[PDB]
């Protein structure tokens, strides 16, 4: 997936 | 703009986010642990900090390192905490 913002 | 620099930041989430989005981990050929920037929000708690940009390493959390921790463990190492997210960072620029 990658890039999730938290 | 040294080496060996590490930054303890601590932030607290607004509304579940931090700031950053991630990337590295180490199912990437990282540093056998470690999630990285990929994408700093413009004015989040993350940017507030401000001393992080695109390249950064997070080696730990809450005093808690990323030891086996890939992008789905990351993001809970960083996501399911007690509010408070002390960001040990390291440099993003290479000796």
């Amino acid at each position: 997936y990658l890039v999730t913002s938290v | 703009m040294k080496p060996g620099d590490t930054f303890e930041v601590e932030l607290a989430k607004t509304d579940g986010s931090l700031g950053i989005s991630v990337t590295g981990g180490v199912n990437t050929s990282v540093r056998h642990g470690g999630i990285y920037v990929k994408a700093i929000i413009p004015k989040g708690a993350a940017e507030s900090d401000g001393r992080i940009h695109k390249g950064d390493r997070v080696l730990a959390v809450n005093g808690v390192s990323l030891e086996g921790a890939t992008h789905k463990q990351a993001v809970e190492t960083l996501r399911n905490t007690g509010q408070v997210v002390h960001l040990l960072l390291e440099k993003g620029q290479v000796p």
